[PDB]
């Protein structure tokens, strides 16, 4: 006859389903194609987590091989015919992961954190969700993730790069202000400003200091730092000017390349991860994102799809 | 039925008591005598404890416990295997022999493990008794033909509705059905272990059957107290990563159960198929990954 596992692939889209089933050529193509994933080789984890749940077992009689059930999500409407896997994975599990990556971030083990988010930004797909509103907060985790990733990324190198020369420093501050666009909650954004403050009034670029200390007041920062922070604007102000011109505007929208973390500029051509938006400029297009470490940054895709919702008929 | 007891231990699982209750019995018969040892046997290869029958049934046994001992060498030794079943296919060919049902049961049980659905199916065919419908709805049921098995259980039903063996019969083709079904295998799982006793095997149909249906946590105690009494014991440690994950424990819990299988049981086909399933992945990646 037709075998459960079978059944669940005829009978949905989603790429857990697939690998509950444990069709991973099927599930494979499936996040290539709505999703870029190129490069599975970090998937095998989950893969292979996922697989071990999809299926139980009994035994009928002694000494005979055991037999195999499979749950289905609908078990109770489901016949033989629409069966349909158990879930598994929901995202209240992933948001609830999202919180210890916030809390690396604050301590400052990035590295750590860039694999939490990363870890979550690649689950996401995984998941089989309920409702429209539920997907829209998939998508909106995903961006987190890769906001956080490339942020973090940026500054990872930042520090690294040498502070010697002018041009090295000039190169500092830039990306320190880049960090400064990233969408982050405040408690980071702050952290984050609080850096860029101290590196451009040392620049002595005075007048855009200003403007991120003035910023950085608003998040209301604790008080210690506010109270430092007001110390530093009252220098600023005393000679409100930037000595060097820098290859930042503050006003102008940005979009920060993930590999080069260089600027974009609002209608700037853009290559742009199909999975996690991450943006790349058009040279990297092709590539596999820094990122998402998965996907083709230039792979035009079908679209993320969590929920039978999507498919429409 | 003198042989009620053994035999019904044997059934739900519980081997170490068919064993004991075996020995317990008197022979009051050449035939009956024949049975018993058969059962105790099977409860031995159940045991795993092939040595025991192999050394301890010798050529001059009865052809019933000869059949038992083929099986058991089949088991014991991988390198035999070939070697057995063409021996089977000859002597099943060669030889109309019906009436010998453990004979078929035995044989029925090669093929199973053969993968020769067809063979062991064609084998049950010939044997009446009820554990060949047992056996054969079994088949059926791996065969996913539901509406095969269906049949096969309703005629074991109308023979003996409240055999033991129509019943776990009935809770089998009860899972695979689903829906509603799956609350009434759960009773019958159920009220087994209560009268008889729990054993791992009745435990974990219960397991199975609150997992079929939404109730993960309702699983946990079974699985836990059958963990108890035998850790490595394979379906009670499979069963334990899928609840695992539903539950939302760590990660490292279920690879931990994963791990702990592959102590018990390197062989067992759940790790085999686990094994194949990350090498045709790595596969994969190849195939999508991009050249260099």
């Amino acid at each position: 006859g037709t075998s459960p596992t079978q059944i669940w692939c005829n009978n949905s889209q989603l790429p857990v389903d697939h690998i509950l089933a444990g069709s991973f050529e099927t599930a494979m193509r499936l996040l290539h194609d709505q999703v870029g994933v190129i490069q599975f080789g970090p998937y095998k984890q989950l893969f292979l987590q996922t697989y071990a749940r999809g299926r139980t077992t009994y035994q009928a009689l002694p000494c005979l091989p055991s037999m195999y059930s499979y749950p289905n999500r609908n078990w109770k409407d489901a016949g033989l015919k629409n069966g349909v896997p158990a879930v598994g994975l929901k995202l209240n599990d992933l948001i609830q992961r999202l919180q210890l990556c916030y809390q690396l971030t604050t301590v400052g083990k990035f590295e750590e954190a860039v694999e939490k988010f990363r870890s979550i930004l690649l689950s996401v797909p995984l998941l089989v969700v309920d409702n429209k509103q539920e997907i829209a907060e998939a998508q909106q985790l995903i961006t987190i993730c890769r906001e956080y990733i490339v942020g973090l990324c940026m500054e990872i190198e930042r520090k690294k790069l040498p502070k010697e020369t002018l041009d090295q420093q000039k190169r500092i501050c830039e990306m320190a202000a880049y960090f400064t666009h990233s969408n982050l909650q405040p408690v980071h954004m702050i952290l984050v400003l609080r850096t860029a403050l101290n590196l451009f009034f040392k620049l002595k670029n005075f007048k855009t200091a200003a403007t991120f200390a003035r910023r950085l007041l608003e998040l209301g920062p604790k008080p210690e730092v506010a109270q430092q922070t007001r110390k530093i604007l009252s220098a600023c102000e005393k000679n409100p000017t930037d000595a060097c011109q820098l290859n930042y505007d503050m006003h102008n929208p940005f979009d920060i390349c993930a590999a080069s973390y260089r600027p974009i500029y609002r209608g700037k051509p853009v290559e742009k991860c199909p999975l996690s938006g991450a943006c790349y400029s058009p040279e990297f297009k092709g590539q596999i994102c820094r990122v998402t470490t998965v996907t083709e940054i230039g792979k035009d895709v079908i679209g993320l799809r969590i929920s039978p919702l999507q498919f429409r008929l | 039925d003198e042989l009620f007891d053994v035999k019904n231990a044997f059934y739900i699982g519980s081997y170490q008591q068919c064993i004991n209750e075996a020995q317990r019995v008197k022979l009051s018969s050449p035939e009956r005598e024949v049975e018993r040892d058969v059962f105790l046997y099977r409860a031995y290869l159940a045991q795993r404890k092939y040595g025991v029958v192999l050394d301890e049934i010798k050529p001059s046994s009865a052809p019933e416990l000869q059949a038992v001992r083929m099986f058991a060498e089949y088991l014991a030794s991988e390198n035999q295997r070939d070697s057995i079943v063409l021996e089977l296919d000859r002597e099943m060919s060669r030889s109309v022999d019906v009436t010998n049902t453990t004979f078929l049961l035995m044989a029925a049980s090669i093929y199973f493990h053969d993968q020769n659905p067809d063979a062991a199916l064609r084998t049950l065919h010939q044997g009446d008794g009820l554990e060949c419908m047992a056996m054969t709805i079994q088949i059926l049921l791996k065969l996913d033909r539901l509406d095969l098995a269906r049949k096969e259980l309703k005629k074991m039903q109308d023979q003996d509705e409240d055999a033991t063996l129509t019943q776990l019969a009935t809770a089998w083709v009860n899972l695979a059905v689903g829906g509603e079904k799956l609350q009434e295998a759960y009773y019958i799982f159920q009220e087994l272990a209560d009268k008889c006793s729990p054993t791992l095997l009745l435990l974990n149909g219960q397991a199975a059957c609150h997992s079929a249906q939404g109730r993960w946590e309702t699983a946990e105690g079974v699985l836990q107290e059958a963990l108890d009494k035998d850790s490595g014991h394979p379906e009670t440690l499979i069963n334990l990563i899928v609840l695992s994950q539903h539950l939302g424990k760590p990660p490292e819990v279920t690879n931990r159960y994963l791990s702990q299988l592959k102590d018990a049981h390197r062989a067992h086909p759940f790790i085999k198929e686990y094994q194949a399933k990350e090498n045709d992945f790595d596969r994969l990646a190849m195939q999508y990954a991009p050249s260099a």
